[PDB]
């Protein structure tokens, strides 16, 4: 441009200002780790008898936000508990890898439970412990999903009505385990045996805190959007004695292939 | 070395079940009672706190009572609901009205007995009972009066076990009942006779660390209980796990307790962390230390400069060497020779641990027998001479069938116990 | 933290501040109805916002303002108007009976009876704010309530909240243009409220704002909208330091004790640079330096009171945009150098930099042009006693005998009232001088 | 029919709010090389070199002269306590159960 | 000699009481290996 | 806590300006050449025709 | 061995945190407080400047301390912000409002307890430390006042460590503040009293530097604090790095304070070149030297000329031959034998330090106490005693506490030091 002042002085300070920088390559990086995270996975359908089956990818939807269960793996964080990655529920149209979950079975059962069959063997059963793995194309090494207790450090990310539900590496623990659940606590006495319908609505909880999981349609701008918060946590519109009654949308799932929640 | 627990009223329940969610958290024991840890270390002394079925199942060696229904009506609905023994749920039609003298002499006589009939089947399921631990609050009517009538049962029952006693001192700060002083005068003196050694904890010293340690701020009642779970559960590290240098709690009333009545210890935990602080911050045994002879960290609204250490404890978990765990406290004591007393040569006792709570790599419990305890024991004192003067809320105590006498009484015992700490606290050599 | 409570006396003050709220709105993206868009670009919330506004459950933000009127056709019309959803139902307090243009009946019949409302609601607009800053009351002494209430006001809340902060922007008589034949009376009157309970005053007469709008703007015919527009810009500049970070944020109380020197001294000019029209907006090179030489000329300014007259005591130049410390500080020492305006002999540094990186909003609609850069004025200085020596000479015109007192005395105001007024007036002409006076 | 508070205190759309306030100016910051650096800025280089690791050495095995001693571009090889403490600490990321360690040395 | 590391390799993974292990398992992977058929509830081998 | 949310909102949003202003440079640079091989092929193709 | 610093106001808060970037570049060390350097040369005395937390990261000794909660947001405005402890960062609902006495005795003083509690826990976390180190500016109140008086309780309870601070003194070309020649002058003396060793920054010298020496085009205080913290970084590298010839800051203190009183040092950085130029300059020690001495570029803004040079230390930093850092200065002394006093021979304190800063060949930080201090002193006295005579601005701070003649005394420890500097400049043996 105009040569008055020290232009030479600033072409030079600019000069080497892109030299020393040589934004592009984030954006570019951002644009991976999408991809890698919307990269489509193949959910196994359902087969023969309607009931859930173990080793099999699956998608998690909610019966409240309509949304599935999704991680989105940066944004995390070391605690000496160890890895924390954030958690929540995305409207999500096809089975991508970051949405999508596994079931696998658990070590100990109620030790008041019956032996499940042979027949039955990769057949999830009401109440059976089971461990929510994410699928193999997300990252080579397992994640769990698991909750843990509420204490002054530990509470949802923004809301703190419900628990800190995370998923990490720190499978085969007593905290990762979950167990499966029909939508009446009332009839979750004698369906333990008998094995989990898979287009039925249900519920899962989890085995240390007792505390079935949820999400309160609370939206939290991550960096893929707008997800709903998800924690562990009984909700209940009347705060009684003790609740367990009609069981709000926030704590049903469903685990189909086919069809979604309205 | 079984311990069995009973929670007293709703604040007892409450801190009872939050409790044994830290104990099972620590043992690897499932709300339905499936034992589901990772080592043997945990199986080993599982029996303390619990005892097996046929099944497996373990169940807690706990006794809920209280005098009002809803309190155990909804702790069945707690994460733990279906842990506890259906038949150890003693419940009563009408709560104590926040009225000691029904509480220990009507209502709670009627139900003592089931209790009483509990607490010798928990008693008796075992091999060697160790302790009897009540949690409680000595501001209400229920857990104050039939918790202290419980104790005095207890206590003739079995002259020679110990009596833990986890007692919720109130204070006026956080004051939320107007015959907090009756209740918290009428208790003390039956806790002074029929406790080995008390254990006592105030809601405001709770809110102040929860205010000025972990820097939170609105949760509820879960993190206080969460607080004084964590002291209960490490109160007892060392007879639940291996360590370099074992204890019990008949060792740590004999290095806490100099003399019969003065056995009131106020409590600290340690490290204590803000929510994103905890890798800020090196733990080490300095630190623990550190924080173990703060004010700030103390569960207790005394200040310990106005007062003197009669005795400390420190139960500390973890692995690490115990010459800079204990000639750390060694070193604290010398730079604080006027905090302590003379005539009882290191007044600290050290007892390690070697499991640490998960999430942390080392920890520790402080107990303390400063002669700074009489300063709450002087407020509720004060508070109800003010009271008593006037004969203020007192027809509903005579109503109960309950004598004139036995505040004078209880005055007396609260005078003489001040005047031991005083007498005590100010005593050369 | 940094909360202000903003209070609007009388029809002006309730005008300026319909007008510092719009303003306040576009700049903190909150439509009427109260609410604030979700920022997804970011993910996280602002904070700037809650010096102005205190947030709801249901996510809707209050203003933290008080409108006082003894008469109800413009809180009502509000009330009727575009933000009725965004203003709070309460502290929007109308009377019944007008003060009539009288400072004895907003002061001492009708001031009673609704100035415990008023202290009722800068109560519940103060205990919700946890780190209040202080109270900016904008008021026109012309009137009889800005004048009469607005002294009652500034009487219960310096008896009330102690030392807090107080910013009174007064729109005083203009030396020509005037609405009343007992405006003088008025200001007089108020003179010792304005003098006793005000922390810092600020000068807002009429003439100064409408000849830099015509002259400037290019405007034939602009009206109160636009010189409240230019206020709320003004006020927005002066209050954007602790809403937006800058290069030097300067807060109430870090530029008052700057801008004060002596306790009865706290009557300030301002002024704003560039106040620029659309059409010659993209023209000029609005440079930093550009900017500060306009603010200090006499004419661009927004009270019409020449500087050359007095002597520049304190002047805090608060600037927005794109400005750099060091053209803010190449343009001072250059302005030092200049002579046509003079500094007081005891203030050799005598000047105060405020930077904050917001440039200021436009209001759609408005005259305003977006500019990357400006600044506004806070000046105290000795020409003020130019304006006291012609209200009072003007005052003491009509009290030779006793023009339009009758009202007064009628009022249960005592008519040595007006001659301690007077000599109220008198004094603050001669600290003023002897301030002024070399040593 | 209407009102002067009408006609200037007008309703404001979405569009209009979002386009009041301008986005604001970012100061420039000089980055720390850049302000002090010396030579080619492409390619930066290091003289984390110790004047007593190169001139005392084994002889035999290997000699820097004299004006390499005194200049040279690199940085030391004596890296022993970095390659502990890195151990100690040890594209999708990799999150190793650290977890379980932990919990396992715990008990 | 990394005491913790061989501690994690042989310890951890040890078994000191099978009974227990057996009546008791957590989330141990060692020792679970119990008589192969001998206990049925039926008491015969032969098919229920 | 407030002051860590405040400090990152300072955070992202200091990062989202230097975007800006940085590709708003490109963006001035790329205007600037693409008028020049414009104005350049213009020109060829006047004298040309 | 180890340094603590301390941050105070919006100009040493930023100036601190912007040097902190510097230090965990030069140790390797990332945001998340994670080591990343290549050699043991840049962690062997990492222990300096930082403490290893549980998991290793590395959190700086650094007392973050102000009046603002804005400034508490925007001290760790930089990328390496992070790196900061939590609960380090204390400060005010409301600010000092740019008043000494505000800062120093009402509002600031009821802080400096936790200022004084977070420092003690930070000293006693070390083994024992070398000294103290403080970054503030006289032209603001919360830099100025409570630095002071957080320095009268550093020099209260160790009276034998180092007190180093680098203040900042604003120039009237440069001025912002027009009770700025109060608040200097307030706390010229407690620093006078107080710090063994103090160098001066003033912003009109920083800014000619960066116009017509750096040849910048629009540089902000971020790039004007880079000159600061190169500095500020040369002065303790001897005690983070080997060298030829180490030094520390008592090594600097005895060398550079004739007498207890003289201890205010104009200071600068070389080599300094504009980046249109780099690669013309060739970079070698006489090069150093020449662009050490000449007044440009020095850091202050008076220029050596009309001073006679008391002392003068040259901390240099990278490999480079003993025998021309010490002959350079040789020359420069026996050419500029009119420009050093007479009876201190051989006023240079030369030391050579082993690593440089990382990206730079070889570089040195000049040191002087040049008795052209009393250049800043007067022209900040005669101005404060021009607004002092005149009752201007002082009702603020009689308001606030302070007396009317403390202001006088306050001018009075501004004329003692100023005569004691004019009575060495033209000293004769
Ligand atoms: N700058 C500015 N001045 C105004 C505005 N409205 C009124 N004024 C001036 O303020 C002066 C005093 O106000 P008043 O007209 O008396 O209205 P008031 O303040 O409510 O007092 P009352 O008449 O008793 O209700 C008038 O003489 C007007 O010249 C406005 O919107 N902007
Ligand atoms: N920490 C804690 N304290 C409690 C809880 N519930 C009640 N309190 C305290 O107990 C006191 C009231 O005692 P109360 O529960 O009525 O006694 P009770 O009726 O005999 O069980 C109050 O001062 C509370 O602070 C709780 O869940 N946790
Ligand atoms: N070099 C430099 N000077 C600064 C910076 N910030 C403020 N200053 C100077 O500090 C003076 C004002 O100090 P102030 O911010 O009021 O200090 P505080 O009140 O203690 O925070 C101004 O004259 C500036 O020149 C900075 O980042 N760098
Ligand atoms: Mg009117």
């Amino acid at each position: 441009k105009a040569l008055l002042g020290n232009w030479f002085e600033e072409e030079a300070y600019e000069r080497d200002r892109q030299r020393l920088m040589q934004a592009s390559a984030e954006v570019a990086h951002m644009m991976a780790k999408i991809r890698h995270h919307n990269a489509p996975h193949s959910i196994a359908p359902i087969a023969e008898d309607g009931y859930l089956r173990f080793y099999v990818p699956l998608m998690l939807q909610n019966a409240h936000t309509c949304g599935f269960l999704s991680v989105d793996l940066d944004d995390r964080k070391a605690t000496p508990t160890g890895w924390q990655v954030e958690c929540s529920t995305a409207p999500a149209e096809e089975a991508t890898s970051r949405c999508t979950v596994v079931l696998t079975p658990a070590a100990m059962p109620q030790t008041d439970s019956f032996p499940i069959p042979e027949d039955e063997a990769d057949i999830v059963h009401y109440g059976q412990p089971f461990y929510l793995m994410t699928v193999r194309e997300l990252c080579e090494d397992p994640l769990f999903l698991m909750s843990e207790f509420i204490t002054p450090g530990c509470a949802s990310p923004v809301t703190q009505k419900l628990q800190h539900t995370y998923f990490s590496p720190d499978g085969g623990s007593a905290e990762a385990m979950w167990c499966i659940e029909d939508a009446n606590p009332a009839f979750q006495e004698d369906m333990r045996d008998h094995p989990v319908k898979a287009d039925d609505v249900i519920r899962i909880r989890h085995n240390m805190t007792a505390a079935p999981l949820a999400s309160l349609r609370e939206v939290f701008y991550n960096d893929f959007g707008a997800q709903f918060e998800l924690g562990c946590g009984r909700l209940t519109t009347l705060a009684t004695k003790r609740r367990g009654g009609p069981p709000a949308l926030e704590n049903l799932w469903m685990f189909i292939h086919d069809g979604q929640g309205r | 070395r079984e311990i069995v627990s009973c929670q007293a009223g709703q604040c007892g329940n409450q801190i009872g079940s939050k409790f044994w969610e830290v104990i099972s958290d620590e043992h690897g024991v499932d709300p339905t009672g499936t034992y589901q840890g990772d080592s043997d270390l945990q199986l080993e002394r599982i029996n303390v706190y619990f005892d097996e079925s046929s099944g497996g199942r373990y169940v807690p060696r706990a006794v809920l009572m209280d005098l009002e229904p809803g309190t155990m009506d909804s702790v069945r609905a707690g994460p733990y609901g279906q842990l506890f023994r259906p038949d150890n749920f003693i419940f009563g039609q009408s709560g104590a009205g926040n009225n000691w003298a029904k509480g220990h002499y009507t209502e709670g006589a009627e139900l003592i007995d089931s209790v009483l009939d509990v607490c010798r089947k928990e008693a008796e399921s075992c091999d060697c009972l160790q302790g009897f631990q009540l949690s409680h609050s000595l501001g209400g009517g229920t857990g104050s009066g039939m918790g202290t009538l419980l104790i005095s049962k207890l206590r003739e029952e079995y002259p020679d076990r110990i009596m833990m006693t986890f007692s919720v001192i109130p204070s006026p700060r956080v004051s939320d009942t107007v015959v907090e002083p009756y209740n918290t005068t009428l208790s003390v003196h039956q806790l002074v006779e029929n406790s080995d050694e008390s254990m006592c904890i105030d809601n405001e010293a709770l809110y102040d660390i929860c205010f000025r340690t972990l820097k939170l701020t609105t949760p509820t009642f879960g993190d206080l209980n969460h607080l004084v779970a964590a002291v209960m559960s490490g109160v007892t590290c060392c007879l639940r796990f291996p360590g370099q240098l074992n204890s019990d709690l008949r060792k740590l009333a004999v290095n806490l307790v100099p003399f019969p009545r003065l056995h009131f210890f106020m409590m600290g935990f340690a490290p204590l962390t803000s929510r994103g602080s905890q890798q800020y911050r090196g733990l080490s045994v300095a630190e623990l230390t550190q924080q173990m002879f703060d004010a700030k960290n103390m569960m207790q609204a005394a200040d310990p400069r106005h007062g003197r250490y009669l005795t400390a404890s420190a139960l500390f978990r973890g692995r690490m060497s115990t010459k800079e765990v204990d000639e750390q406290m060694l070193n604290v004591q010398n730079k604080n020779s006027s905090y302590f007393i003379e005539w009882i040569p290191n007044n600290i006792k050290s007892s390690i641990c070697d499991i640490p709570p998960k999430g942390l790599k080392m920890s520790v419990t402080f107990i303390g027998n400063n002669t700074c305890i009489q300063e709450m024991f002087r407020r509720v004192g004060e508070q109800f001479t003010g009271m008593f003067r006037r004969k203020a809320f007192l027809h509903w105590y005579t109503g109960e069938g309950m004598d004139e006498m036995e505040f004078t009484e209880a005055e007396s015992n609260m005078n003489d116990l001040v005047s031991e700490y005083q007498q005590y606290q100010d005593a050369t050599v | 933290m940094r909360e202000a409570i903003c209070i609007h006396i009388g029809q002006a003050g309730c005008q300026v501040g319909n007008a510092c709220w719009e303003l306040f709105c576009l700049e903190h993206g909150i439509q009427p109805d109260g609410s604030m868009p979700s920022d997804k670009c970011i993910g996280v919330e602002d904070d700037a916002f809650n010096t102005f506004f205190s947030e709801t459950g249901a996510g809707k933000h209050v203003p933290r303002c008080l409108f006082l009127d003894l008469e109800p056709t413009v809180v009502d019309e509000v009330r009727t108007g575009t933000y009725r959803q965004l203003f709070n139902p309460e502290q929007l307090v109308s009377g019944k009976e007008d003060a009539a243009n009288n400072y004895a009946r907003g002061h001492y019949t009708i001031g009673k009876e609704i100035v415990d409302l008023a202290l009722d609601r800068i109560r519940k607009l103060a205990d919700n704010c946890t780190g209040l800053q202080g109270f900016m009351v904008f008021h026109a002494v012309g009137g009889g309530t800005g004048s009469g209430l607005g002294a009652l006001l500034l009487e219960r809340l310096s008896v009330d909240y102690g030392k807090k902060s107080k910013l009174g922007y007064t729109v005083y008589p203009s030396p020509q243009v005037s609405t009343a034949v007992v405006e003088p009376y008025n200001c007089v009157l108020s003179t010792h409220s304005l003098l006793e309970h005000t922390d810092v005053a600020t000068m807002l007469d009429n003439e100064a704002i409408y000849d830099l709008t015509r002259r400037s703007l290019d405007i034939e015919r602009p009206s109160y909208t636009n010189v409240n527009r230019l206020i709320g810009q003004v006020v927005s500049s002066l209050t954007a330091s602790l809403r937006f970070d800058g290069a030097l944020n300067v807060d109430l109380t870090e530029f008052q004790t700057n801008l004060v020197p002596y306790p009865r001294i706290h009557f300030v000019l301002t002024s704003y640079a560039p106040v620029v029209s659309a059409e010659k907006a993209y023209h000029e090179q609005l440079s930093v330096a550009d900017i500060t030489n306009s603010v200090f000329e006499p004419a661009g300014m927004l009270t019409k009171c020449d500087p050359r007259h007095g002597k520049y005591m304190s002047c805090c130049l608060m600037y927005r945009g794109d400005v750099v410390p060091k053209d803010v500080n190449a343009a001072i020492a250059t302005i030092k150098t200049k002579r046509t305006i003079q500094f007081v002999d005891w203030c050799p540094t005598g000047f105060k930099c405020g930077i904050n990186y917001q440039p200021p909003t436009v209001v759609p609609g408005g005259d305003l042009a977006k500019v990357q850069r400006a600044v506004c004025m806070i000046a105290n200085s000795t020409a003020i006693a130019e304006v006291f020596a012609r209200i009072d000479h003007k005052f003491d015109l009509m009290y030779s005998k006793r023009a339009f007192v009758h009202w007064y005395v009628g009022e249960g105001m005592e008519e040595g009232e007006f001659s301690e007024a007077r000599e109220d007036l008198a004094a603050l002409e001669k600290d003023y001088e002897e301030v002024g006076a070399e040593s | 029919p209407n009102t002067t508070y009408s006609a200037s205190y007008k309703s404001l759309t979405e569009a209009q709010i979002a386009e009041a306030k301008p986005p604001g100016c970012f100061a420039a910051e000089a980055p720390r090389m850049l302000l002090f650096h010396h030579g080619d800025i492409g390619n930066i280089e290091t003289y984390c070199y110790a004047t007593s690791e190169l001139a005392h050495t084994d002889r035999k095995k290997q000699v820097y002269t004299n004006d390499e001693v005194l200049d040279m571009p690199g940085v030391s090889t004596r890296r022993n306590k970095t390659a502990a403490l890195q151990r100690s600490t040890m594209a999708p990321p990799r999150l190793l159960p650290m977890g379980r360690v932990a919990e396992r040395e715990r008990l | 000699f990394d005491g913790e590391a061989t501690a994690l390799e042989h310890i951890s993974f040890d078994v000191s009481q099978p009974e227990r292990r057996l009546w008791q398992p957590g989330h141990a992977t060692t020792g679970l290996e119990g008589t192969g058929g001998g206990s049925t509830y039926n008491g015969v081998k032969d098919p229920w | 806590s407030s002051s860590e949310a405040r400090a990152e909102r300072l955070r992202r949003v200091n990062r989202y300006k230097a975007i800006q202003a940085e590709l708003a440079r490109q963006k001035e640079e790329s205007d600037f050449a693409a008028m020049r091989a414009a104005k350049v092929k213009a020109a060829a193709t006047d004298e040309a025709l």
